């Protein structure tokens, strides 16, 4: 039973713990390559690490697409049919 | 026979006189009515047949082919009165009447005790067919080389035999039957006797007139054709091989050739079939390839498994081609991968799918079984080699039997076709009137096993 | 179809996957993959773009060589064990049409609110037919993306089977 | 080590030469390719979000492949018949010097 | 490294999974031997 | 309640119990629980209905068919007196049928009744068994579906004529 | 529900 | 929380 | 004999009321799975009594309770078989199925259709036990039949999936092939016997029985997934856990095995048919074990592991020792069952996981689990005492002392050391270690319907075996004397796997690159017979058939 | 390689469609509105009775008094007679085995 | 046309719904109630449906009296040989 708050805290979670992101500049609408000075590899191994958090695969098609935390939450929530 | 021929000409004046919107209840309450005093036929001795009189008679042959003859015409009327409705009154009538001559010539063609008589009925059968599959279907050489071929050559051949041994009663043939001598003019009478109803069944080479007339066919025609007219291709056989050895000894070799191998040919084309009654007509092509068998080697064994295969396969084949028919009256296509995944949106109707494939593949013990079981074990004796060939076709039946079933009724449903209705009551109680009789017949199957018996 | 780009990040993935599959405990993962990322990082400025084909095309062939005959794949991704696992419990709500009233009786609240999408969607078809044929070039889509509603109140076309799609855990 | 392919064995799309080697005109060819596609699904998105429409939507694509399938020999049967003709020989001619074993034969 | 601490960090080895309940199987072992080779004196 | 004679069965010998242990048998408590539970009602049921049976007794009868010519007596083409033997013949074939059903049933009894056994304990039945289907075999088979008392007959006069010409080899 | 789900921690146990 | 669970008709 | 027949016949009549009262009679949907494993549990009790008295006398019966048709000659009647084998496989079927009912009560718990989910299995039962108790062969074709009915429709449960489907056609093709050989021996036995009776069959005895027994051979490696018709069997994965639980425990895939113990009185008369048995057992012992070595789906593993110890059986089937093959499949029914069992308690706490390589650090986490897995993998390694060990060292000793194929006898040695090492690889991958499953932990076993399934099973895994063997009566003179070296050849070779095993499952944690050989793959890809041979013959018949 | 502001837009208005519709199916208090040691060994009694007493006088009355009435329908293996054994039928009584050597 | 529409409990036999009704009754009556039931016991009870339970009594009477008599069972001469007349 995941919840829109719950999927938040797990995807920010994620990311507090890669190296290459400074947990001070991190919120919901960080953009990976605008706003944190991440590689496009940088961006495959984050989604990497969404897939292995919850447990499926988000489709190289869209992955490509996913550049802040917020468009990360709304994949997953809109995936799961999580509502609230 | 009286008994019965009167009540079904009575069918035609009540259709007429009834009133405008009770035509398909008087007649279907009334065939039913008579479906049920056709059991009164099981009267049957260990050593003589039922002889009613000069004319008609009835064995342990016809009996079933007569009750199941009799059964169908209220099981046709339902599946037909949906896809009629929007027909005038007149033409309602005309195409009940049509069904009620057809069997009205079906009764009388199984008890004709003389075989010119036979002759006679058996060709009034093709009238009002033709005039059902036309008249009512959906949208020449085989007229012309079955009457060449078949027809005609098998009238010359009994006012022949009727000349030489003087009768053609078939009580009197049974004392009175002749060793058929080797010779050319033997091998043409041989032929004669035997080419219209190989025709009929059809026998592999002969078939490819069965999966067109099944696709322009309306339910009813599909469903007479399938159970009962094929039937007189082999009943047909059945009575006039007693008068044709023991030159069949040799005569049957090429025949049986084809339909060995017609069986893995035909079961194997039911695997590529696009279309669900072409599907079906040609299953019925490879389950009457073994009947054929069964007739030619005559063996008392093969007599009984083709006596319960012509009956099993009259009731799942019609069974068949009505749950194809439901479909179709819902997205208005025969092709069998148009519609998906129908067990998600008709549960029920998908019971029915399993059943009707069950029996087709012959699960035991069902009369499927049975009578497929008794033939492959005549056929064994008859040379031991022929059980690879009957082997691969369980396998093969059972292949395309379920291929229908998982395409049909499993993955996932079309997402386009959005007028998938509930089964009606009509449609639930059309399949349960074709399983139930054939599931209770395993618990008495003597009753459909023939005269060997 | 795809840019060369996007060929170098779906191998880098692709790679990263199988490494998984073979090393199989965390830290050996850890560390071969980041061997792996390092060996990316050589020729991530390679300008010549005869040579950074040409490197691609070694890297697809030498991942061939390398990969695993039997992969890890999400339990619900396409060849997992639960793919489609649930579809036959996918019922499309269109047959909620077909339900005897008593049946529908039972569930007045959600019938009730099921109406008014049904009124929703046919208010809202001319608009979203209208919108899709003033935004359509002549010999119609060149490809298949489709707008979004731009007044207020207007909903983005065709949105009726993307909405109202069952669940994926419908039972 | 090269990749073999054969008929129950295709290429892999990341091993086979032409995808890396692209030009104006295979690209062409691909937006024309995505133009077509584009325009039948347009075609089918407007028929199968219609709240209007009951029924099944014709496939032509469907329609013309049903049409065009709906529209070694006797050497099986050859075959066939000299082997069982030459079975039932031996078996026929072992029966009428009783070298055939039916003891309890009895069922046929 | 949440898979390597508090209480996944240490894990028994596969003969220490087979050795699972030994040491009170075999406690009972001795008792029952113990409490049968008594009897046998008497 | 059926006749001993044609489906015999050896005395029976059942062994009296010796049991050497003192643990009860569970056998024994459950034959007892069996027979007040289950025995006993069964059987006051089956009296009530036995009582009912005997206040309207009436009796059925097996047919005797009086014996008829032969077909060896028929004149060829005679149809009225081929009638009768054919039909004779008939009545026969499936006599004999179920004669041949009974040793089938002998037979297999045995070899059940006489477990490990068996081999040797069942010759008798074998024996019987394999002499009366050779009787069969030479009356009935390869006769055919269509299979009559001329088609039997034709069949029994080409083996009296091997037998004849075999004697003279002889 | 008996057991609460953890997270990256060691399971609750009976 | 209950769901409502989308099934065809089942009272036919 | 009147308390014998009665409770006989209850036991299969008790099993059809649950079917029957189907037909809206007091039917409880509230809790139907809960009736109908009730059923099981009073059908194991009265099928306990018959077999108590069996035990006592040795006495046996045969009950043609129903007169059905009489084809001329050849009477067909309803009978049952009450014997040695009857008597010994009923209660065990029903034991196990009791605990694979109470285990599907929690794992099928979600499932939308789970009423008819029960009567699928309780069919399954039903046609398994017709196969078992028949004493003619058209019975036990009806039953022989209604099994594979019954897989088609449990392996293709989840139909919405398109492999689903597949597999379970695969499954009615393969064992449809093996039915050829079922109808020919029908054939031969009414033509040259007179009779489907397994009584008359026996009593004429015939000598020149090559071609019944050919066919017989040829069904029981359709249905018991031999070489060659083997592929079907790992498919069978794709229907849910307690499906594979039942196929690969107490039905379907023991029938096989059955029909040949059943004929054994003409077996044991025919060395060319023991040699075929015998070599047809020892490749499929060997060539599955070899698979199961680098499977990484738990199920696969599972199901390689069937394979392989069906191969034992056939092999002991091919040194004349039916009563020991019998002997193996009621023992491996306990802990074949407990592990799918133990997988599925696994699978479903983490989240329908199947792969090994996302498992480990489970061993404290699910200390029932792991103490089941445990248990079933040293039964089925031959541990001695356990339930596993009295019937598969008698089976080594019995081979080992036989004249008898040599290669044949080295192949299933081998395959005895292959047993320790994938079954290393189970505990290795999913309980040891570090987790390697996702990040929420939702792992739970503590429902009592998971608890007591297991533990009946878990109970049957340590002293069925040798409450088994100590009450059945002995049927042949046992080989006891032998030279050292054979009497502990498989202790020693079950010791080597595991220390070969160990080694190298703990080089996997090296932090070196790993290539795959040719052997591995060979390995991985299950010899390549279903990829050749899946994609030949399929496009080889429908190719033609268009055409 | 992100969603552009019209995709963007297109997806946020899908998806509080989306959530609103899945809120919708969520079921109000009423629904569904629906037309109008003892215990352990009640059940097990009623069922043991149902399920076993009464299909077991049914099988033995129909065994007792109709199958065992037709010939050879239930056949018995014989019992075994071992040396020393007595017969009941008729008292016999089975000799004891020879001697045996020393062993 | 939808049946269902205007007569949300159709049958589907009719559109008239008291039409439709007695479609279905006569349909289940005749059908179920009559034929299969009563045609079903008719024929569990037909009177020894071609003389095989009278063949399994006469021939427990024929062996019974050849066993008594010391005569084969069978004998594989259908007709006795007197009244037959080789050829040559
Ligand atoms: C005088 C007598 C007059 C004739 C009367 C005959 C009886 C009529 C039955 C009336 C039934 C009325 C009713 O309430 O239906 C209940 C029943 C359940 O109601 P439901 O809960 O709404 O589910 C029905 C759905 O269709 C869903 O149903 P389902 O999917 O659960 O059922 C599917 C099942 C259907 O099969 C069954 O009916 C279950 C019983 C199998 C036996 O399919 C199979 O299992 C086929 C494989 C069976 C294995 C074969 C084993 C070998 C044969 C063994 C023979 C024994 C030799 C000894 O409805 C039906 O299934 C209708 C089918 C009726 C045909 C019965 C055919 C028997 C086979
Ligand atoms: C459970 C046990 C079942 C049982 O009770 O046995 C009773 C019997 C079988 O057991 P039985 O025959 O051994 O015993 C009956 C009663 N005594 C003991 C007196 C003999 O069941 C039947 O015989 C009924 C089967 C009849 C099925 C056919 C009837 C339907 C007719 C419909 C006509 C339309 C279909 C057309 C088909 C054309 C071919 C005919
Ligand atoms: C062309 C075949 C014509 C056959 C024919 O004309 O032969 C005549 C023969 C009877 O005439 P008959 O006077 O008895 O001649 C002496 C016979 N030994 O004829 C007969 O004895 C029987 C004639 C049977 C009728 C055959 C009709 C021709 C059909 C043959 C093909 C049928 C199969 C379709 C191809
Ligand atoms: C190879 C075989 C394959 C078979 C495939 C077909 C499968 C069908 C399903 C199997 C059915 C098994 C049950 C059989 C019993 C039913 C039939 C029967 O009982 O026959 C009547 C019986 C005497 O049997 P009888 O008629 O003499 O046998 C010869 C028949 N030709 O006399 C009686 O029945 C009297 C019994 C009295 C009952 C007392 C209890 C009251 C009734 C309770 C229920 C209501």
């Amino acid at each position: 039973p995941l919840t829109l708050e719950g999927i938040k805290d797990r995807v920010l979670y994620v990311l507090k713990l890669y190296d290459k992101i400074d947990p001070e500049k991190l919120s919901v609408n960080s953009h990976f390559m605008k706003d944190l000075g991440l590689d496009s590899l940088d961006q495959v191994e984050i989604i990497m690490a969404m897939e292995d958090e919850f447990g499926f695969e988000i489709p190289d098609i869209d992955a490509e697409k996913l550049m802040c935390p917020q468009e990360i939450v709304d994949y997953i929530a809109d995936k799961k049919d999580v509502y609230e | 026979m009286l008994k019965y021929i009167i009540p079904t000409i009575m069918l035609m004046p009540l259709t007429w006189l009834s009133k405008n919107n009770m035509i398909w209840v008087n007649s279907t309450a009334h065939s039913l009515l008579i479906s049920f005093t056709s059991l009164l036929l099981m009267n049957q001795f260990g050593d003589n047949s039922l002889n009613f009189s000069l004319l008609f008679f009835s064995d342990s042959l016809s009996t079933p082919l007569l009750i199941l003859t009799m059964w169908l015409l209220p099981l046709m009327l339902m599946a037909s009165q949906h896809h009629l409705s929007k027909e005038n009154l007149t033409r309602k009538k005309l195409f009940i009447t049509m069904l009620i001559s057809l069997q009205l010539f079906l009764i009388m063609t199984f008890t004709a005790m003389e075989l010119i008589l036979f002759y006679i009925l058996f060709e009034a059968t093709l009238v009002p067919t033709l005039i059902i599959i036309t008249r009512w279907g959906n949208q020449g050489l085989y007229f012309l080389f079955y009457t060449l071929a078949g027809s005609l050559p098998l009238l010359v051949a009994l006012i022949y035999i009727q000349n030489t041994v003087g009768s053609l009663n078939f009580l009197m043939l049974q004392y009175w039957v002749q060793p058929v001598h080797n010779s050319w003019s033997n091998v043409f009478m041989w032929l004669a006797c035997m080419m219209a109803f190989m025709v009929k069944m059809p026998l592999y080479g002969l078939h490819l007139w069965l999966p067109k007339a099944h696709v322009e066919a309306p339910i009813a025609g599909s469903m007479v054709l399938a159970a009962v007219l094929l039937k007189l291709g082999g009943y047909g056989m059945l009575r006039i091989t007693l008068i044709l050895n023991p030159m069949t000894d040799f005569m049957a070799y090429p025949f049986i050739m084809l339909s060995l191998w017609g069986m893995i040919m035909t079961s194997s084309i039911c695997l590529r079939q696009t279309d669900l009654k072409s599907l079906i007509a040609y299953s019925s092509v490879s389950h009457m390839a073994l009947v054929i068998v069964a007739i030619l080697i005559q063996t008392p064994w093969s007599y009984m498994g083709a006596t319960a295969l012509m009956i099993a396969h009259g009731l799942t084949s019609s069974m068949l081609f009505c749950l194809a028919n439901s479909n179709y009256e819902r997205i208005h296509s025969r092709t069998m991968i148009l519609a998906r995944g129908l067990q998600t949106l008709l549960p029920l109707m998908a019971t029915w799918w399993l059943l009707a494939s069950l029996t087709n593949l012959a699960l035991p013990p069902t009369i499927n079984l049975i009578g497929e079981l008794f033939v492959v074990m005549s056929t064994f004796s008859w040379s031991n080699i022929t059980i690879i060939l009957m082997g691969v076709n369980m396998v093969i039946t059972a292949l395309y039997s379920l291929y229908m079933l998982i395409m049909t009724q499993r993955g996932k449903y079309t997402y386009h076709i959005n007028n998938i209705s509930p089964s009606f009551t009509r449609e639930n109680a059309l399949m349960s009137l074709h399983i139930l009789p054939l599931l209770l017949l395993t618990l008495n199957p003597k009753i459909i096993l023939g005269p060997l018996y | 179809y795809l840019t060369h780009q996007q060929k170098v990040l779906r191998l880098y993935k692709r790679a990263l996957r199988h490494l998984e599959s073979w090393c199989i405990h965390r830290d050996k993962y850890r560390y071969f993959a980041c061997l792996l990322r390092a060996r990316f990082d050589e020729h991530k400025n390679e300008k010549d773009m005869v040579k950074a084909t040409q490197l691609l095309r070694e890297a697809e062939e030498e991942f061939w060589h390398g990969q695993h005959p039997q992969p890890y794949i999400f339990p619900e991704s396409p060849g997992g064990t639960s793919y489609e696992r649930y579809e036959c419990y996918k019922v499309p709500e269109w047959c909620l049409d077909d339900w005897h009233p008593s049946e529908k009786a039972m569930y007045p609240d959600y019938f009730a609110k099921r109406e008014q999408w049904k009124k929703l969607r046919r208010e809202s078809w001319e608009r979203e037919v209208k919108q899709l044929q003033e935004e359509t070039p002549v010999g119609g889509p060149r490809t298949e993306a489709l707008p979004p509603a731009r007044k207020q109140g207007d909903l983005p076309p065709l949105w009726w089977h993307i909405v109202t799609r069952p669940r994926e855990r419908p039972m | 080590p090269k990749y073999e392919a054969s008929r129950l064995s295709s290429l892999p799309t990341t091993l086979d030469p032409a995808e890396y080697d692209i030009s104006s005109e295979t690209r062409k060819a691909q937006a024309e390719r995505l133009a077509i596609r584009s325009r039948l699904k347009r075609e089918y998105q407007l028929q199968y979000y219609d709240p209007s429409r009951r029924g099944v939507i014709e496939d032509p694509a469907l329609v013309r492949w049903t049409y065009a399938r709906s529209a070694f020999g006797i050497g099986p049967l050859v075959f066939w018949y000299y082997v069982f003709k030459t079975d039932r020989d031996r078996k026929e001619k072992l029966i009428q010097e009783g070298k055939l074993d039916r003891t309890f034969n009895i069922s046929y | 490294a949440w898979r390597y601490m508090g209480g996944f960090a240490n894990n028994v080895s596969f003969v220490g999974a087979l050795l699972k309940g030994f040491k009170w199987g075999f406690a009972a072992f001795v008792v029952a031997i113990g409490a049968e080779y008594y009897l046998e004196s008497q | 309640s059926w006749d001993k004679d044609v489906y015999p069965e050896p005395p029976r010998r059942t062994p009296a119990p010796s049991p050497q242990t003192s643990l009860p048998n569970p056998i024994t408590y459950l034959t007892k629980a069996f027979d007040l539970l289950v025995d006993r009602p069964v059987t006051l049921v089956r009296e009530f209905i036995e009582r009912q049976h005997a206040k309207n007794k009436y009796y059925y009868y097996h047919r005797e068919f009086r014996r008829v010519p032969d077909i060896t007596e028929c004149q060829e083409k005679d149809v009225l007196c081929m009638f009768e033997a054919e039909m004779q013949w008939r009545r026969d074939y499936k006599v004999d049928q179920e004669i041949v059903n009974i040793i089938q049933e002998r037979l297999k009894a045995c070899q059940q009744r006489e477990g490990e056994s068996h081999r040797q304990n069942c010759a008798k039945e074998l024996e019987q068994f394999t002499q009366v289907v050779k009787a069969y075999q030479d009356r009935y088979h390869d006769l055919g579906a269509h299979y009559s008392a001329r088609k039997c007959l034709a069949k029994q006069k080409q083996r009296m004529l091997a037998e004849r010409k075999a004697a003279k080899e002889a | 529900a008996h057991i609460e789900p953890r997270y990256r921690q060691f399971p609750q146990l009976t | 929380k209950r769901l409502f669970i989308i099934k065809p008709s089942g009272f036919y | 004999m009147n308390m014998f027949s009665s409770l006989s016949l209850v036991t299969l009549l008790l099993l059809t009321m649950p079917i029957m009262m189907m037909s809206f009679n007091t039917y409880k949907p509230s809790n139907y799975p809960l009736y109908v494993k009730t059923a099981i549990s009073y059908a194991f009790i009265t099928s306990m009594i018959p077999t108590m008295m069996f035990i006592h006398s040795g006495q046996e019966l045969i009950i043609s309770n129903w007169h059905w048709l009489t084809i001329q000659t050849l009477k067909l009647s309803l009978s049952f078989k009450m014997d040695y084998f009857s008597m010994m496989f009923i209660p065990v079927a029903l034991f196990v199925t009791w605990s694979i009912m109470e285990f599907s009560m929690w794992y099928m718990y979600s499932d939308p259709n789970i009423n008819k989910f029960f009567k699928y299995l309780l069919l399954f039962l039903i046609t398994m036990l017709i196969l078992v108790t028949a004493n003619n062969l058209f019975q036990l074709f009806i039953g022989w039949e209604g099994v594979g009915i019954m897989s088609f429709l449990l392996i293709g449960w989840w139909y919405g999936r398109a492999d689903a489907n597949t597999a379970a056609l695969q499954a009615i093709l393969y064992n449809r092939i093996g039915d050829i050989g079922f109808i020919l021996a029908m054939a031969w036995f009414l033509t040259n016997l007179n009779t489907w009776d397994l009584q008359q069959i026996f009593m004429l005895n015939p000598s020149d029985s090559n071609m019944p027994l050919i066919g017989l051979a040829l069904a029981a490696t359709g249905k018991s997934a031999q070489f060659g018709l083997h592929p079907w069997l790992p498919s069978a994965m794709e229907g849910p856990t307690p499906v594979s639980a039942l196929l690969h425990s107490s039905t379907m895939v023991v029938a096989g095995i059955f029909l040949l113990i059943r004929f054994y009185p003409l077996t044991e008369n025919n060395k060319y048919i023991q040699s075929i048995t015998l070599c047809l057992g020892a490749i499929t012992t060997l060539f599955t074990a070899m698979c199961a070595l680098t499977q990484n789906d738990i199920k696969k593993i599972i199901a390689f592991s069937t394979s392989s110890q069906l191969g034992l059986m056939m092999v002991t089937i091919g040194i004349n020792q039916p009563y020991l093959a019998f002997l193996h499949i009621c023992t491996h029914a306990f802990f074949k069952a407990m592990l799918f069992m133990c997988s599925g308690s696994i699978i479903h706490s983490l989240n329908d996981e199947q792969d090994i390589r996302k498992m480990g650090g489970l061993f404290k986490a699910m200390p029932f689990t792991t103490t089941a897995l445990i248990v079933g993998s040293l039964a089925l390694t031959g541990m001695p005492f356990l339930t596993g060990f009295y019937s598969k060292d008698l089976i080594i000793e019995a081979a080992n002392t036989s004249y008898t194929n040599a290669w044949a006898l080295l192949m299933t040695l081998i395959a005895t050391s292959f047993t320790a090492i994938y079954s290393t690889r189970i505990i290795f991958f999913a309980l040891l270690g570090q987790p390697r499953f996702p990040t929420l932990v939702n792992i739970n076993e503590n429902n009592p319907l998971l608890i007591n399934s297991i533990k009946r099973l878990l109970i049957g895994s340590l002293f069925a075996g040798y409450i088994i063997s100590n009450n059945i009566p002995p049927t042949t003179i046992p080989q006891m004397t032998m030279p050292y070296y054979l009497k502990t050849t498989a202790l020693i070779v079950t010791i080597l796997g595991f220390i070969l095993a160990l080694e190298i499952s703990n080089m996997t944690k090296n932090l070196k690159y790993h290539y795959p050989s040719n052997a591995f793959k060979f390995s991985t890809l299950l010899g390549y017979f279903p990829t050749i041979m899946h994609r030949l013959a399929p496009y080889m018949n429908l190719s033609m058939s268009q055409k | 390689s992100g969603y552009t502001p019209e995709e963007k837009l297109r997806l946020q208005q899908l998806r509080e469609l989306r959530r609103r519709w899945l809120k919708d199916q969520e079921l109000s208090p009423r629904e569904p509105v629906l037309p109008p040691v003892i215990y352990k060994t009640y059940r097990h009694s009623i069922f043991a009775f149902t399920h076993v007493l009464i299909p077991v006088w049914i099988i033995h009355y129909y065994l007792k008094y109709h199958v065992t009435t037709k010939p050879y329908t239930i056949v018995e293996k014989k019992p075994r007679i071992f040396p020393g054994d007595t017969i009941l039928e008729t008292g016999e009584v089975i000799p004891p085995m020879k001697e045996f050597p020393d062993q | 046309e939808n049946l269902y529409e205007k007569n949300p409990d159709s049958h589907g036999y009719d559109k008239d719904p008291a039409v439709d009704i007695w479609n279905m009754r006569v349909v289940f009556f005749f059908g179920f109630s009559i034929v299969l039931v009563l045609g079903s016991t008719f024929v569990a009870y037909l009177p020894d449906y071609r003389m095989q339970e009278w063949a399994r009594r006469e021939a427990e009477r024929l062996v019974k009296y050849r066993e008594a008599h010391g005569l084969p069972i069978m004998e594989s001469n259908c007709f006795d040989p007197s009244k037959i007349q080789l050829p040559e």
